[PDB]
């Protein structure tokens, strides 16, 4: 999805989208 | 271990006063087998870093190994014999393939920093090239031992998202000492004490930035084996927002300086003291109309926050002890220092000028001095006690009656020590010339603004912080918002009584250690529980009781702040690392 790397480079990133803490918080258990 | 931060080589008030503290206690205890990790920027720090780029053993595989590579990396020592062997690491000599590191971010942890603030950017670089300094020691190493990385801050936060994606076998701990979140809502003119679980955290993050940070932050800590915090207070906002509660609760200590007797502190004020009489004389010259041996020196240092640091409410306090001490008739002058960094060009006239005057004086009396001293040399020669009358002639009198003309001034002493470039949007200027504070006769406060830090080789006012702190009186720091306080700790430490806060971790941490505190010089002042008229009536109150007492008073009272040195020691502090240290190597591997 290179429009959301574009979108969050330009500095203006959404919330209620698909650029939110819950990938990150379900994507951070698969390190340990 | 590898304490890796942003403020080891490079002068900021937090990170490197607590890392240059700890190294002395954390090598002694340990041994050779720590290692410091930190950035190269070109603005002196290779003064300060013995750099040692001859390869040199502990860890002497890397030099040979990834050096001559494409990145630069060097050892030091720091001038500090804590035994710091240092990895430093240059930031701007491998920044060709940004593009690479910000495309590993995205597949490692869908991360980054925006090309707005290049600080930040640094930052990830420079974690970057940590994280490959030690994978490339494990390399070299065998993985022998079991290495625990320790970070600071969200300035070296991404090692801890670039290990865990590697799965690099290391105890990983994690101590953040200022929510960089909070201290940004704090400045936002809204309440942040009175309620912390009905923050909405992605909706504050990005009006007013810190969402890669916040994110970062949060995944550092999530992923991080053992996360600590600096006061109880911290841990509190750390478990109410970043969703992780800290391990352990590891406070702040200072390495104290123990002198073979116990009252060489109180020599250390007096010549400080003596110093900063020196550079009142330079500075109100023409206008030394109040008694010096009445003057009370109180002063609020750090970085330049207003509503953080406690600056408004130290000046309404002022501007009230002013008119309490104009209408009680009384003798005592309070001289009140700010040492705020904000940008200037250079200093102003007046006081370099002022300077000038005082030490032009200074000459002309050594000058009839030692006339005088020549001439009473000869009487007493002679064996005939003077008459006094005889020495000084026409032409001895005419220059101390030039002198005395030539000093002569009719504008006020300036309020700001420097020129700086916008006084027009300045708070502490504009709330200076509001509550009508101009070091006039009448005034009974005359307030001074250094808006840069002391320097020991500064034109004016040669003293470094220590000193000049050992020098004052009291220090007043009524922070709303700050996660420990470090000033208000060298001042206990060094002696000179304080006025902390209920909502500072020092204020906290010394609350529930002593019985009865402010019997101790410990001023605490309650601003969770207060309206900012009433915090600044309470302080007003404390300003008023400590000019009330006398010499013998100030002594005893210094004395007993003196006392709680050890409190504060790395000593007595420091078993919270250890135990920090003990359960990362359980949970990593016993
Ligand atoms: O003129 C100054 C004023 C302050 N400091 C340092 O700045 C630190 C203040 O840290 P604190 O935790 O009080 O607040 P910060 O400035 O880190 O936000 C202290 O350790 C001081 O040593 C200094 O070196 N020179
Ligand atoms: O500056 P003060 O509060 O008046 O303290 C006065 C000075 O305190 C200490 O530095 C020493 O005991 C000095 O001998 C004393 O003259
Ligand atoms: O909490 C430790 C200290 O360093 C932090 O980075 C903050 O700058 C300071 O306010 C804090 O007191």
């Amino acid at each position: 999805s290179e429009e959301r790397k574009e979108r969050w480079e330009q500095g203006q990133a959404d919330y209620m989208g698909a650029d939110s803490f819950d990938n990150i918080k379900r994507k951070l258990d698969t390190y340990l | 271990l590898f304490e890796v931060a942003w403020e080891v080589a490079n002068k900021v008030g937090g990170i490197y006063t607590v890392l240059q503290t700890k190294a002395k206690v954390t090598g002694d205890e340990w041994g050779d087998n720590y290692f410091l990790v930190g950035p190269y920027t070109e603005q002196g720090v290779r003064t300060q870093v013995e750099l040692l780029e001859a390869p040199t053993p502990a860890l002497k595989r890397t030099l040979d190994s990834m050096n001559s590579k494409g990145c630069k990396v060097y050892f030091g020592r720091w001038l500090i014999e804590g035994g710091p062997l240092v990895v430093l690491l240059d930031v701007g000599a491998s920044a060709w393939a940004l593009e690479r590191w910000k495309g590993e971010l995205w597949d490692t942890c869908n991360i980054g920093v925006p090309w707005y603030d290049r600080e930040a950017n640094d930052a990830v670089l420079f974690g970057f090239l940590t994280t490959w300094f030690l994978g490339e020691f494990l390399a070299q190493s065998e993985e022998k031992p079991h290495v625990v990385a320790h970070f600071h801050e969200w300035l070296a936060g991404v090692g801890l998202c670039l290990c865990r994606a590697r799965r690099l076998p290391v105890a990983t701990i994690f101590t953040t000492h200022a929510t960089l979140l909070g201290r940004y809502l704090c400045a936002g003119a809204v309440d942040f004490y009175n309620n912390l679980e009905n923050f909405n955290v992605d909706k504050e993050a990005g009006e007013r930035q810190i969402y890669h940070r916040y994110c970062m932050e949060r995944a550092a800590a999530h992923c991080a084996h053992v996360f600590t915090t600096v006061s109880q207070i911290t841990a509190i906002e750390a478990q109410h927002l970043l969703k992780r509660k800290p391990d352990i609760v590891t406070p702040n200590g200072l390495n104290v300086k123990k002198f073979s007797a116990m009252h060489e502190f109180q020599n250390l004020h007096a010549q400080s003291k003596a110093r900063i009489q020196e550079f009142v004389r330079g500075h109100f010259y023409g206008h030394l109309d109040f008694n010096l041996d009445k003057t009370l020196y109180f002063f609020i240092a750090g970085r330049y926050e207003f509503s953080n640091k406690g600056a408004d409410v130290f000046l309404e306090a002022l501007a009230r002890l002013n008119y309490l001490l104009r209408v009680n008739g009384s003798e005592q002058t309070v001289v009140a220092f700010f040492i705020m960094p904000a940008r200037t060009n250079n200093f102003n006239v007046e006081t370099l000028k002022g300077q000038a005057v005082r030490k032009q004086l200074w000459d002309t009396a050594n000058t009839v001095k030692e006339k005088f001293g020549r001439k009473l040399y000869e009487s007493l020669l002679v064996g005939s006690l003077p008459d006094m009358n005889k020495m000084l002639d026409k032409e001895d009198f005419t220059m101390m009656k030039r002198a005395i003309f030539a000093t002569q001034r009719q504008s006020f002493p300036p309020v700001c020590t420097h020129n700086m470039l916008d006084d027009s949007s300045d708070p502490i200027l504009t709330t200076i010339r509001r509550i009508g504070l101009f070091n006039s006769s009448a005034d009974r406060v005359k307030v001074i603004f250094h808006p840069e830090f002391l320097s020991s080789t500064s034109p004016l006012l040669p003293v470094d912080y220590e000193e000049f702190v050992r020098g004052c009186h009291l220090g007043v720091f009524p922070s709303y918002y700050e996660p420990w306080g470090y000033t208000p700790a060298e001042c206990t430490v060094m002696g000179i009584p304080s006025i902390s806060t209920n909502l500072s971790g020092f204020g906290c941490f010394m609350e529930e250690h002593i019985a009865d505190p402010s019997a101790y010089g410990i001023y605490i002042l309650d601003r969770r529980f207060r309206s900012l008229d009433d915090s600044c009536s309470q302080l007003t109150s404390f300003l008023y009781s400590f000019c009330q007492q006398s010499r013998r008073q100030r002594i005893i009272q210094r004395n007993r702040t003196e006392r709680l040195s050890d409190l504060l020691d790395w000593k007595y502090l420091g078993r919270y690392y250890m135990s920090a240290r003990h359960m990362a190597l359980s949970k990593a591997f016993p």
